DNA sequence: AAAAAAAAA
C-alpha cells in the first residue's frame, strides 16, 4: 500500500560501477605485437562465437585496479556484493551483445589468488570472504538438478507469481498481487516455468603432508555449481577457489515433510517464530566456483603453429629418421640397441581391423625381456611408464585381491556385488608393465592368455556376470630359473612359463652380463658421468617433445599391402613353417598363424614409423629377420 | 613493543600479597565477573601507561590465570564445586571441528530491503515483531539472513584422566572440555596437558519435540588456560675434530659392548645420502637400507629402539603398514588413512621380526624400495603416494642357533631377491 | 545378537 522506496546500497552500486569500468576498459598489453588486447572484450567475443556462459577473472588483474579500495572490497564481502557484480556484468553484456542473453545465468570465476589455506586454518571470522583451499577429494555425488528461480500459480485465481528467489529451504510466496484475491490458499509450482541448475557435493580432507603425528585428518564439505561439475574425481589433489558459507539444520526448519553426537553441547539458538521450541545449529561448508588440479591426421594438422609445421616437415622430409629415432629412446640406459628398437616398435603399435561378420583381429605388439640379474631391465619399464600415456607399473605378485585382471567384492550382508579393476583393466588403451613374471599364480596364469589374444575378460560369479574390455599392449620382464641363462639349453628349458603363453608374445629379447674387463669399465664410467658430471647433459638426437610430436603424427596413418608384399609374405611364412618343422617331431612346435599375423602387425608398425601409406617387401624382410633372430637366440 | 594481547598470571604470586588474597578468594567464588573487570582494568592500564592509542582500540585484553589449586580428578568431583576454579591434568582423546557460535543477528525487511543489526544474550534471541521503519511498519516482512552475521569459533575437547589415578585396574573416565578463540586447535590426539577453568552444569533436552527436561544435568568444564605436561657456532667446533667419527659412532649406543662396525654403519645411514631428480633421467634413490641377522642373544632390539628415539621422524613397527581405506568409528563416514611406511617420509622406518612378515605385505616392500611410490585403487579412489623412507630390519635364524656351515639364505627364510 | 551361504587363501 505505502510503496516505500527501498534502501539504496550505494556501496554495492559503487563497486559495481568500478567493476564494469575495469571490465570495459582494462586495456592491458600482453606482448610487443599486442598493442591493445581488451582481454575481456575478446572473452565476450568468445562467448558470442561459442555460446558460453561463464567468465574467468584473474585476481592479480583485479588487484591493481583501485588497489585495496576495490579488490579488497570485493574479496572480503564477496557474498554482500555478488549481485551487484552480476548486475554490472549483465549491463555490459547487453550493452555489447544483447543476443548473447537469449535471461541466462551468468557465472564469474576468480582465479590466481595470492595464497592458499590449509583445512586446519579454517576459522569462522572469514565467513563470506573469498578464499582458496586444497586437499584430497575422497567422494563425489550425482549431478542433481537444483531449483534456482521458481514460478508459482495461485490456485483459486490462477495468477502467476514468479522470480521467487530460494534459500536453504523450499520457499513459497507470501502474497498475491491480485486485489480481489488474498492468497489464502497456497501455490502450485510450475515446473516448466522454473529454471534449474546443476548441483554436486564433494568431500575433501587434509593431505598426508600437513597432518602431524597420528591424529585423524580433518574433513570438509564442498558444494559445486554450474560448469564445475564432475571436475574433481576421487583421489585427486585439487585446489578450490570460492567463498566461505555456513549451513544450518533444515530439519528444525519448517518443511512440508515429516521430521560424539549424543553429548550435545552444540551452539543452539532458539526464539524465532518458525522454530517454535526448537533450537537451530550450524555447520561450516565451502562453496566453490573454480577448480584446478595439481596432481584423424587433419585434426592434428588443425592445431597449426610455425613450429608445428616446420619441425614436423623437417622430421618427415629427413632421410635418416629411423637411424636417429632408436638413438633417442631411453638415453639414460647404456647399450641394448635392439631392445630400444623393439620398445619403439611396440609404442607405435599396429593397425586394428574387424571382419565383416564381427570377428576381431588383434592389433597390438607384446614383448618380453629375459636376462640375468642386474642387467638394467627395470629401467626400460620405468622409462616407458614415465613416457607412454595411460601406462601402469605393476609387480607380478599383487597384494590386492584384484590381482591382475579383476575380482568381485561384496559387503558382509551388503548389496554391493561390485567388481574391482585390476592393472590390466586400468591399462586400457595403454601399456601395462608387469615386472617379475615368473611367480604369477594359476588364476592369473590362465586368465592372461585369454586377456591377451581375445582382448576381453569374462567372469561369472555369485549372480553377477560381465565382459570387461582389456585392450592393452603388454610388456613384461622375467628371470631364468637358476638365476643365470644357461646357453646350453633353450628358452623352454630355462624358463618355467607354459607353451601357450610363449605363443602369445610377439617378440623376445635376451640380454646377458659377463666378466669382461673392457665392458664393465665403460658401464661404470657411464653410470658415474650421469650421476655427477652431466646429470642433465645427455645427448639424445631428438628431444622428448619432438618424439611425442612425431609419434602422434605417425599414429594417424594406416598402411596397406600390395601384391608383391603379399607374395613375399606368403613365401616367408611357408619358409618359416618348413625350416623349423625339419628339426624334430613332438619336440619343436613354435610357429602358428599368430606368427604370420605378428609379421603383418610388425610390418604395419615399421611402415608407420617411416610415415608411408604403403608397404615395401623390405619391411617384410626386416620383420622376418626379427622373428628369425628370435629363433636364432633360442638356438644359441 | 610487541603488539600482542596476552597476559600470564600465577596464583602463588597473586597469593603472596595480603590484600590480593581477598581478591584471590573472590576470584575463586566469582570467576566471570572478576575476569571481566580485570580485563577492563588492563584495557585502561595500557592507556594509563602509554602516558599510540590506535592499535589499542582494535585489540582486546584477556588473562590466563593458573595454579589456583591442586589438580583434581574425575573420581572426586562433588556438586559442591560447581562454578569454581579447578585444575585438571589429562590426555586428549579426540577433538571436534570448529563450531560457529551466534553473536550478532542480521535481519532484513524484505518488502523495503531495510536491514538492522540485533544483539543476542544467553543464546536466546528476541526477534523483533515489526520493522523499525514506520513508513512501511509491516510485521511479517522481517527475514533473517544466515550468511551476513557474525560468529565465534567454539570447539569441544574430550579429555581422559591420567592412568596414575587408577590403582586397582578400574576404567578411566572422560570429561568434556570447551575452548574459545586462541585455544582452538591448541591440543591434538594423545597430548598430555594441564588446564585451568571453571565448572559448569547444563540441562538435557531429552525429547526435542517437547519442553520436558531430565532431572540430571550433564557436567562440562570451561577453561581459560592450557599447558603441556646461534647454536651453529658450537657445531663447527665439534666438526673440526679429527676423531669425531669414532666418538659419534660410539655415542649412539652407550651400553652396547663392541660391535663398532655396525654402529658406524647405522650412524652413517642415519646421516643419509643425497637425492636428485634430474629431468632427462629420473630420480635416484638416496635412502640406505640395512638388515641385521643373528641369534636372539644380541640385544639387537635395543639398537632398533635407540635409532627410533634418536631419529627426528620414524615409526617402530613389527611383523597393514601402508595406506588403507577405513570406516570411521565414532562418525559414520569414510576416511582415507596412511600407513606406517608413508608416515616415515625422510626418516628411518624401523622393522622388527622381519622373518614373520606374512606374504601379502612383503610384495608391498618389493614395491616401496625399487620405486619409493605406492599406489592404491580401492573404493573408486586411484592415487599415488610418496614414501621416500629408509628401512632398518632385524631377523632371526630358524632353530635355536645359526649353524655357520649352512649359508645365510636357508637360515633366515627370506626370498633371494628381497635380500639382494 | 545369532544362523547360514560364498569367494578367496
Ligand atoms: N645405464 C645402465 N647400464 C647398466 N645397468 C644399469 C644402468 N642404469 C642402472 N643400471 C642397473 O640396473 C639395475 C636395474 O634393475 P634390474 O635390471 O631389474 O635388476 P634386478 O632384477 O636385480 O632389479 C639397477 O639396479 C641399476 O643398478
Ligand atoms: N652384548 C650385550 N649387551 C647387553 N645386553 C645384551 C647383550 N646381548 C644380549 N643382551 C640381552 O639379551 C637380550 C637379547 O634379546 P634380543 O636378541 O634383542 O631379542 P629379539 O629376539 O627381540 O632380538 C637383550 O634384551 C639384552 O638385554
Ligand atoms: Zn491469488
Ligand atoms: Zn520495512
Amino acid at each position: 500500500l505505502n510503496h516505500v522506496k527501498k534502501v539504496d546500497d550505494v556501496t554495492g552500486e559503487k563497486v559495481r560501477e568500478a567493476f564494469e569500468q575495469f571490465l570495459e576498459d582494462f586495456s592491458v598489453q600482453s606482448t610487443d605485437t599486442g598493442e591493445v588486447e581488451k582481454v575481456y572484450r575478446a572473452q565476450i567475443e568468445f562467448m558470442k562465437i561459442y555460446d558460453l556462459n561463464t567468465i574467468y577473472i584473474d585476481y592479480q588483474h583485479l588487484s591493481m585496479r583501485e588497489n585495496g579500495a576495490l579488490a579488497m572490497a570485493i574479496s572480503e564481502q564477496y557474498y554482500r556484493f555478488l549481485p551487484f557484480l552480476q548486475k554490472g556484468l549483465r549491463r555490459v553484456v547487453r550493452k555489447y551483445a544483447p543476443e548473447l542473453l537469449n535471461e541466462r545465468v551468468f557465472q564469474i570465476s576468480f582465479f590466481n589468488l595470492p595464497t592458499v589455506h590449509r583445512i586446519r586454518d579454517i576459522r569462522s571470522e572469514k565467513i563470506g570472504s573469498l578464499l582458496s583451499i586444497s586437499g584430497t577429494v575422497t567422494r563425489t555425488s550425482e549431478v542433481r538438478p537444483e531449483l534456482y528461480k521458481a514460478s508459482f500459480t495461485c490456485d483459486m485465481c490462477r495468477a502467476i507469481v514468479d522470480n521467487v528467489e530460494q534459500s536453504f529451504k523450499y520457499t513459497e510466496p507470501t502474497f498475491c498481487p491480485n486485489p480481489s484475491c488474498e492468497n489464502r490458499a497456497f501455490w502450485t509450482l510450475n515446473v516448466t516455468r522454473s529454471r534449474f541448475l546443476d548441483w554436486q557435493k564433494v568431500r575433501i580432507q587434509e593431505n598426508a603432508n600437513e597432518i602431524p603425528t597420528g591424529s585423524m585428518p580433518r574433513t570438509l564439505d564442498v558444494i559445486l555449481r554450474g560448469d564445475s561439475v564432475e571436475r574433481a574425481k576421487p583421489g585427486d589433489r585439487c585446489k578450490f577457489t570460492g567463498v566461505e558459507i555456513v549451513v544450518p539444520d533444515v530439519t528444525q526448519l519448517g518443511l512440508p515433510g515429516v521430521k560424539k553426537t549424543t553429548e550435545g553441547l552444540n551452539s543452539g539458538v532458539t526464539g524465532l517464530r518458525s522454530l517454535g521450541v526448537r533450537d537451530l545449529t550450524y555447520k561450516i561448508s565451502f562453496l566453490a566456483c573454480h577448480v584446478i588440479s595439481i596432481g584423424d591426421q587433419e585434426v592434428f594438422l588443425n592445431s597449426l603453429s610455425s613450429d608445428e609445421i616446420n619441425e614436423l616437415k623437417e622430421m618427415v622430409k629427413d632421410e635418416h629418421i629411423y637411424d636417429k629415432l632408436v638413438r633417442s629412446i631411453a638415453p639414460a640406459v647404456f647399450g641394448h640397441e635392439a631392445v630400444k628398437k623393439g620398445i619403439l616398435l611396440q609404442m607405435l603399435g599396429g593397425v586394428h581391423k574387424s571382419t565383416v561378420e564381427g570377428i576381431k583381429l588383434r592389433g597390438d605388439i607384446n614383448i618380453c625381456v629375459v636376462g640375468d640379474p642386474s642387467t638394467s631391465k627395470s629401467q626400460f619399464l620405468k622409462y616407458v611408464v614415465g613416457f607412454a600415456p595411460r601406462s601402469v607399473y605393476t609387480s607380478g605378485k599383487a597384494s590386492s585381491a584384484a590381482g591382475l585382471t579383476a575380482a568381485v567384492v561384496r559387503d558382509e550382508e551388503g548389496g554391493d556385488y561390485t567388481i574391482e579393476a585390476g592393472a590390466l583393466m586400468l591399462a586400457d588403451n595403454g601399456i601395462c608393465c608387469i615386472d617379475e613374471f615368473d611367480k604369477m599364480d594359476i588364476s592369473d596364469q590362465v586368465a592372461i592368455h585369454e586377456a591377451m589374444e581375445q582382448q576381453t575378460i569374462s567372469i561369472a560369479k555369485a549372480g553377477i556376470h560381465a565382459t570387461l574390455n582389456a585392450r592393452t599392449s603388454i610388456l613384461a620382464a622375467a628371470n631364468p630359473v637358476g638365476g643365470r641363462y644357461n646357453r646350453k639349453l633353450s628358452l623352454r628349458g630355462n624358463l618355467n612359463m607354459t607353451a601357450p603363453i610363449m605363443s602369445r608374445f610377439d617378440l623376445f629379447f635376451v640380454i646377458l652380463d659377463d666378466c669382461n674387463e673392457k665392458i664393465d669399465t665403460e658401464l661404470a664410467s657411464h653410470i658415474v658421468d650421469l650421476h655427477m658430471k652431466r646429470d642433465e647433459a645427455i645427448e639424445p638426437p631428438f628431444s622428448a617433445e619432438q618424439l611425442r610430436r612425431y609419434i602422434k603424427y605417425a599414429r594417424t596413418f594406416k598402411p596397406i599391402l600390395t601384391k608383391e608384399a603379399r607374395s613375399y609374405l606368403v613365401e616367408k611364412y611357408k619358409e618359416l613353417r618348413k625350416d623349423d618343422a625339419q628339426g624334430f617331431s613332438r619336440s619343436s612346435y613354435r610357429i602358428t598363424v599368430r606368427q604370420l599375423e605378428s609379421m603383418i602387425r610388425l610390418s604395419e608398425a615399421i611402415a608407420r614409423a617411416n610415415c608411408v601409406d604403403e608397404i615395401t617387401p623390405s619391411f617384410i624382410a626386416e620383420a622376418y629377420d626379427l622373428l628369425r633372430q628370435s629363433i636364432i637366440r633360442v638356438d644359441v | 613493543e610487541l603488539g600482542t594481547s596476552n597476559l600470564n598470571l600465577d596464583a602463588r604470586n597473586l597469593l603472596a600479597y595480603k590484600q590480593t588474597e581477598d581478591l584471590y578468594h573472590q576470584l575463586l567464588n566469582y570467576p566471570q565477573e572478576v575476569i571481566s573487570i580485570m580485563d577492563q582494568t588492563i584495557k585502561d592500564c595500557m592507556v594509563s601507561l602509554i602516558v599510540d592509542l590506535d592499535e589499542i582500540e582494535t585489540k582486546f585484553y584477556k588473562v590466563r590465570p593458573y595454579n589456583v589449586g591442586s589438580c583434581k580428578g574425575m573420581r572426586e568431583l562433588n556438586p559442591n564445586d560447581i562454578d569454581k576454579l579447578i585444575n585438571l591434568k589429562g590426555l586428549v582423546l579426540r577433538s571436534t571441528p570448529v563450531i560457529p557460535d551466534m553473536k550478532v543477528a542480521f535481519f532484513k525487511c524484505n518488502v523495503c530491503d531495510h536491514t538492522m543489526a540485533v544483539e543476542i544474550d544467553r543464546g536466546v534471541i528476541q526477534e523483533p515483531a515489526r520493522c523499525e521503519r514506520i513508513d512501511c511498519n509491516e510485521p511479517n516482512s522481517m527475514s533473517l539472513i544466515h550468511n551476513r552475521c557474525s560468529f565465534a569459533d567454539k570447539q569441544v575437547i574430550k579429555l581422559q584422566e591420567t592412568p596414575d589415578f587408577v590403582p586397582d585396574g578400574q576404567t578411566p573416565h572422560s570429561i568434556s572440555l570447551c575452548v574459545y578463540d586462541e585455544l582452538v586447535d591448541s591440543c591434538r590426539a594423545g597430548d598430555r596437558i594441564e588446564v585451568t577453568g571453571t565448572f559448569r552444569s547444563i540441562p538435557i533436552r531429552a525429547n526435542s519435540r517437547q519442553r520436558v527436561l531430565k532431572s540430571l544435568y550433564k557436567t562440562y568444564v570451561d577453561v581459560v588456560h592450557v599447558k603441556k605436561v646461534q647454536d651453529l657456532a658450537k657445531i663447527r667446533e665439534v666438526a673440526a675434530r679429527e676423531d669425531l667419527y669414532s666418538l659419534l659412532a660410539r655415542s649412539i649406543a652407550p651400553s652396547i659392548y663392541e660391535l663398532e662396525d655396525v654402529k658406524k654403519g647405522i650412524l652413517l645411514q642415519l646421516f643419509g645420502g643425497t637425492n636428485k631428480t634430474f629431468t632427462k633421467g629420473g630420480r635416484y634413490r638416496g635412502d640406505i637400507n640395512i638388515l641385521l641377522c643373528g641369534d636372539p642373544s644380541t640385544s639387537k632390539s635395543q639398537i632398533l629402539q635407540y635409532v627410533h628415539k634418536i631419529t627426528p621422524r620414524g615409526v617402530y613397527t613389527s611383523g597393514g603398514l601402508t595406506a588403507y581405506i577405513t570406516r570411521d568409528v565414532d562418525t559414520k563416514q569414510l576416511v582415507l588413512e596412511s600407513g606406517a611406511l608413508v608416515l616415515s617420509d625422510g626418516g628411518v622406518c624401523c622393522i622388527d621380526e622381519f622373518d614373520k612378515m606374512s606374504d601379502s605385505t612383503r610384495s608391498v616392500l618389493h614395491e616401496v624400495m625399487e620405486q619409493q611410490t605406492i599406489s592404491i585403487a580401492k573404493a573408486g579412489i586411484i592415487t599415488t603416494l610418496n614414501a621416500r623412507s629408509s628401512i632398518l630390519a632385524s631377523a632371526n635364524p630358524i632353530g635355536s642357533r645359526y649353524n655357520p656351515n649352512l649359508p645365510v639364505t636357508e637360515n633366515i627364510d627370506l626370498p633371494p631377491p628381497l635380500l639382494s
